[PDB]
């Protein structure tokens, strides 16, 4: 889903493993890295074919509101 | 006598080639005269290479000191500047050209070869120096020619080169001036390890009676060319690549500043003057046709 | 030149039956021959034209004016490009500095040719006038 | 057969099966001549007659499981070339132009584009607010400005190294 | 013009009023006529201004030095032009617009040719082309006709000394830029020979 | 007078002055054999955009005289295209050249042979004896028409203009010139400034002439110089001010960057020599 740019279901089945993920011994002290990481790039392969698009698209298919989106992408234009 | 020089005498020659007073002198041969027929045909042969190096043969003759250079032409080579004696393929189109030349009155034979070197400057590199020395070998006498087509555009004069060179084992004597060219870094290291190999003959030009006479009447119209030339962006990716170099040679001159070849700024800022130089001349044509076309009114 | 679709219905009628086959839904060889020539044609005196205005002075449809300009262009046989949301095709300008210099040529030609009638309907004054030069 | 036509097709393209040796004579065949039809319409990269096919030999192809699975795969590797021979005339193209051209859903116009500008076979990017596709055309003389650029970060670290010396 | 100044200077010298009359209708609706100095210079057609056939030399007049907007104005006292004479005269118009400026936008066309939509001057222009009257290019999309080259029509006896006072104009400017090079080439010797100079007296303290 | 005399044709031939030095070297070098004037035979090769022929090269042909008629070799014509194609792929045979005066029924005769070999050749004549102050140089195509019942070819003159290579400009110029990096660069602007300034001064002085009387009055001529006036300025649109300016900006600052390499330079010898003379490195 990832790779297909299916973005909304990858992160509800990531969000779903998320808490169950969290129990395992070494794979914890990671999960707040890796799924910040992941999203990150998932919000950039959304953005890389644009030249103009919609915020609201945008929130609905990262699981999130279009102004916590609007945070989220003046981090990722500061930085990223 | 302007048209003296284009009478050809076969037993004189043959006279000079029995003689071969070159064997008692390796410096012997000291002048290069070229017909302006040769010197256009050359430089637009080497124009119509573009990038890529091509080469051709030199028909012409000896006298004293001096080699003549009367006609050229292209030859269907793969491999210039990359497989010595290339010319070697055209062995049989060579034949056959000048026995066809002979045909409508070419009288003379092969004196040398030309060969371009697109914006790198006038010179023999090694496969160059080993081409020139069998053939001074087998074919002598003979000459090598070298134009940069890229550089008499954007220099807006002539770059040619005439060369030979010296026989394996012997030494030059002491003088040596040697006009200043930049060379390209990739280039650079080949020029150094053979340019002590050969010399450079002194280049002359001469044409026809009817050949001033015809340029004279063909002025009275080509004027306006000099007037609309254009040559800020005809090869503008030259000055770009030579800036390219420019930048990785000031990196090698601050490598040498960092902590520790004779001062390689110097030569970095030689090379950075020629080119902003001939950029400025061509804003020079450009603010010209701008004052003398545009700024009139009603 | 652009041909018109009135000259062409004359043409038509100087032709025989066998002569005016058809290709595919109706459409002959000629037809299709002719808007390609008159979009060429076009291409040549203008800069960028709409499919609308394209269409009326081809007199085809809008959409078959971009369609096979669209062909011709992807085919290599008119350079240019389209754009669909203004509805527009623009046709290789070679404008700009070059544009410049060829137009300063028109102007030294244009200068050369009065010279050379000047010398050859009055060469009286021509002689005359000429003098003057070497004697400044 | 079938199957070795399915995976000519599907290998991206072998587009010669009864072409090599034992296959010549069997392309005539009542059976198998739906995949004979295929095979050319994927050879010369028509949707229209694909589908066509697809229509008229219904049962012949549908029926089986292996062919159905990878037909719509198969389809969208036709669509990919048929949208970049569409795309090389235009600047800026609509997407239900592209949408009513192709034969394919606005949403799978878009979905399309999105994967094939991100695995770079078409050039450009997509204007979701006025719902086109803006190609990548604008080039001019931009390797001088890069030299030049270079030019600049050498001389700068260049002069800080000149006058590092003193002191 | 050329064939057709020879071919019609011909009958204009063995013609009288009545037939000059005619002729001058036969000549503004003919193709490939823009310019007609030699034939409003004649005596036989100076007979016809201030005569019976004045209007028709009013019409000569206007299709000599004039423009669509001055025969609009003067309509009612000039002869009636056919669809081909009135879109001569609109091309000799743009060449008059064409000789004011190089970049007409489409609205002074429209206003000055009394046009009402966009491709009839866009065909008008494109007759002009084709007839080898004018040189340019149409851009559609900044309502622009962009003009490469435009003929010459009106002869003027009394305004030719304007053509001279351009002419003279660029001389002058000629003379300016020469003189700058001549200036700028000797300053290009006089910075070289003094830095040499220079040099040859830093050169004559490493003996000290 | 036998020729065409009438409607213009292609019109549209660009020379290059390499063609009109390889014909001037093929008859020196023949006169210069026999010792006498002798008219030479070549053919004439380049490419062909549409109704553009640009003329870029020649080469001599082989001919032989049947009692008085001039004949072409022809399978020396086609061994010789065998080994041009060789290494100008890209060019083409466009016609032939001779040397005399006005076309003759011989130019025609040969223009006949040359047209078995391609379909529409141009015929280009250099006068290499002119008594006149104009290029001895002219161009034909061929043209066939009906006198009298008989079918007959004749020719039609053409109008060409010289070629615009930089490389060939400044060849051309250096050969013509034949004797600091402003002071020689700038000369032959100068003198083409100087031929401009002539021929714009030989105009104005004919239109005052006009104006003033005595001299004859033409309505033609001053139409022309009034067209001309009207060409002036060239290109005033602010899309060439926007490219005139973004050149001049570009030139600028690469002038200031060769400025800031140069001074780097006078600045690091300038430390290099005072680490030595004012401190102890
Ligand atoms: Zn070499």
């Amino acid at each position: 889903k990832f790779y297909e740019s299916k973005y909304a279901s990858c992160l509800k089945m990531l969000d779903e493993m998320k808490d169950n993920l969290l129990l395992d011994m070494y794979l914890a002290p990671h999960v707040r890295t890796l799924y910040t990481q992941i999203r990150n790039r998932a919000l950039i392969q959304y953005f890389s074919p644009y030249v103009s698009a919609d915020m609201h698209r945008m929130a609905a298919a990262f699981n999130t509101t279009v102004a916590a989106l609007e945070d989220e992408l003046t981090q990722l234009i500061l930085e990223g | 006598s302007i048209d003296e020089i284009y009478k050809y005498d076969k037993k004189q020659q043959q006279e000079i080639l029995a003689a071969k007073p070159w064997t008692k002198d390796h410096h012997y041969f000291k002048y290069c005269k070229i017909s302006a027929l040769a010197l256009l045909k050359m430089v637009m042969h080497a124009r119509s290479g573009g990038n890529l190096e091509v080469m051709g043969l030199m028909l012409g003759k000896v006298d004293g000191e001096t080699m003549i250079i009367m006609d050229s032409f292209a030859l269907p080579v793969e491999g210039t500047e990359t497989r010595v004696n290339a010319q070697a393929a055209a062995y049989e189109y060579m034949a056959a050209y000048i026995e066809n030349a002979k045909q409508v009155g070419r009288l003379e034979n092969a004196i040398g070869w030309y060969h371009s070197h697109p914006g790198y400057g006038c010179w023999l590199s090694g496969i160059d120096v080993s081409t020139q020395m069998l053939n001074q070998q087998f074919q002598e006498p003979f000459v090598a020619v070298v134009i940069d087509p890229t550089r008499t555009i954007s220099a807006g004069k002539v770059n040619l080169g005439a060369f030979r060179t010296y026989p394996k084992g012997y030494k030059p004597p002491d003088e040596g001036p040697s006009e200043y060219q930049t060379i390209p870094l990739n280039k650079i290291e080949d020029f150094g390890v053979h340019c002590k190999q050969y010399y450079a003959l002194e280049v002359s030009y001469f044409k026809s009676s009817l050949d001033r006479k015809l340029l004279e009447l063909l002025w009275n119209k080509y004027w306006v060319n000099t007037l609309s030339s254009s040559s800020l962006l005809t090869n503008a990716d030259y000055t770009t690549g030579q800036v390219f170099d420019l930048s990785e040679k000031l990196e090698q001159s601050e490598a040498q500043l960092g902590r520790g070849s004779e001062d390689k700024l110097a030569k970095a800022t030689r090379d950075s003057c020629k080119t902003t130089i001939e950029a400025i001349h061509g804003l020079m044509s450009q603010v010209i046709k701008d004052k003398l076309f545009n700024q009139i009114n009603i | 030149r652009i041909i018109r679709g009135n000259q062409l219905q004359e043409f038509a009628a100087m032709l025989m039956p066998h002569q005016k086959a058809t290709t595919a839904d109706g459409s002959s060889i000629l037809d299709r021959a002719v808007i390609e020539h008159n979009l060429l044609s076009a291409s040549k005196l203008y800069n960028n034209i709409t499919f609308e205005e394209l269409g009326a002075l081809l007199e085809i449809p809008a959409a078959k004016a971009e369609k096979i300009a669209s062909q011709m262009i992807t085919e290599g046989r008119m350079n240019g490009f389209i754009d669909q949301i203004d509805g527009i095709v623009h046709f290789e300008t070679r404008e700009a500095l070059p544009t410049w210099d060829k137009q300063i040529q028109s102007l030294c030609f244009q200068v050369n040719n009065l010279l050379e009638k000047i010398s050859q309907t009055a060469p009286e004054w021509t002689a005359q006038a000429m003098e003057a030069q070497m004697a400044q | 057969l079938k199957y070795l036509v399915l995976a000519n097709m599907l290998m991206k393209s072998g587009i010669n099966p009864f072409d090599s040796q034992e296959a010549k004579p069997y392309k005539n065949d009542p059976e198998i001549l739906a995949m004979t039809n295929l095979v050319s319409a994927y050879q010369n990269n028509d949707i229209t007659e694909f589908e066509k096919i697809l229509k008229t030999n219904h049962s012949n192809i549908m029926d089986d499981p292996f062919i159905r699975e990878h037909i719509e795969e198969l389809l969208r590797n036709i669509r990919t070339q048929v949208l970049i021979k569409l795309i090389k005339p235009y600047t800026r193209i609509h997407i239900p132009f592209i949408s009513k051209e192709l034969n394919i859903d606005v949403a799978d116009v878009e979905s399309l584009l999105v994967q094939c500008i991100l695995d770079n076979t078409i050039h450009g990017r997509i204007d979701q607010v006025n719902q086109l596709l803006e190609l990548d055309h604008q080039k001019r003389g931009g390797a001088r400005y890069t030299a030049l650029d270079k030019w600049t970060n050498q001389l700068n670290s260049l002069n800080q190294a000149v006058v590092s010396k003193l002191a | 013009t050329g064939q057709n100044q020879e071919q019609f200077l011909l009958l204009a010298k063995s013609a009288k009023g009545a037939a000059l009359a005619t002729l001058i209708h036969q000549v503004l609706e003919a193709p490939g006529v823009y310019v007609f100095g030699e034939l409003l210079d004649m005596p036989n057609v100076r007979e016809l201004a201030e005569s019976d056939f004045a209007s028709t030399f009013r019409l000569l007049t206007v299709f000599a030095y004039g423009t669509y907007a001055d025969y609009l104005a003067e309509a009612r006292n000039l002869p009636p032009l056919t669809e081909a004479q009135k879109n001569k005269l609109r091309h000799l118009s743009v060449v008059t617009l064409a000789a004011k400026v190089k970049c007409i936008p489409y609205a002074v066309l429209l206003e000055a040719l009394a046009l009402r939509n966009v491709r009839q001057l866009e065909d008008l222009v494109i007759e002009a082309v084709y007839a080898d009257v004018l040189r340019g290019s149409l851009d559609q999309r900044n309502q622009r006709l962009e003009v490469d080259y435009s003929i010459g029509r009106d002869i003027q006896r009394q305004d030719l000394s304007a053509i001279a006072r351009t002419l003279q104009e660029w001389c002058v400017g000629c003379e300016v830029v020469l003189s700058g090079i001549e200036e700028q080439v000797s300053r290009a010797n006089q910075h070289k020979e003094q830095q040499l100079g220079l040099k040859q007296q830093i050169e004559s303290e490493v003996a000290n | 007078s036998v020729m065409a005399c009438g409607v213009t044709g292609s019109v549209s031939v660009a020379l290059h002055p390499l063609v009109i030095l390889n014909i001037s070297d093929h008859w020196i070098r023949m006169r210069s054999q026999e010792g006498r004037p002798v008219q030479v035979i070549g053919a004439l090769i380049g490419k062909q955009e549409g109704r553009n022929i640009e003329v870029m090269n020649s080469f001599e042909l082989l001919s032989h005289t049947v009692e008085e008629k001039i004949i072409i070799d022809k399978e020396y014509y086609y061994t010789k295209e065998e080994q041009f194609k060789q290494v100008f792929k890209e060019l083409e045979f466009l016609g032939w050249y001779t040397t005399g005066g006005p076309p003759d029924p011989s130019d025609i005769h040969v223009h006949k042979q040359v047209c078995e070999i391609i379909e529409s050749p141009l015929f280009l004549k250099l006068n290499p004896m002119t008594k006149h102050t104009d290029l001895p140089v002219s161009v034909f195509e061929s043209v066939i028409d009906i006198i009298n019942g008989e079918a007959t070819m004749l020719f039609a003159e053409l109008t060409y203009t010289l070629a615009t290579e930089e490389a060939e400009r400044i060849g051309v110029d250096h050969v013509a010139r034949m004797t600091s990096t402003v002071a020689e660069h700038l000369i032959a602007q100068h003198s083409a400034i100087k031929m401009l300034h002539s021929r714009v001064k030989l105009i104005l002085e004919y239109v005052k002439a006009s104006e003033a009387g005595e001299v004859p009055f033409n309505h033609e001529i001053l139409r022309e110089a009034y067209a001309l006036c009207h060409c002036l300025p060239v290109l005033s649109t602010d899309k060439f001010k926007t490219d005139f300016y973004d050149q001049c900006n570009d030139v600028g600052l690469m002038a200031y960057l060769g400025t800031i390499t140069k001074t780097c330079n006078t600045m690091n010898q300038f430390v290099n020599k005072f680490n030595v003379l004012y401190d102890r490195q």
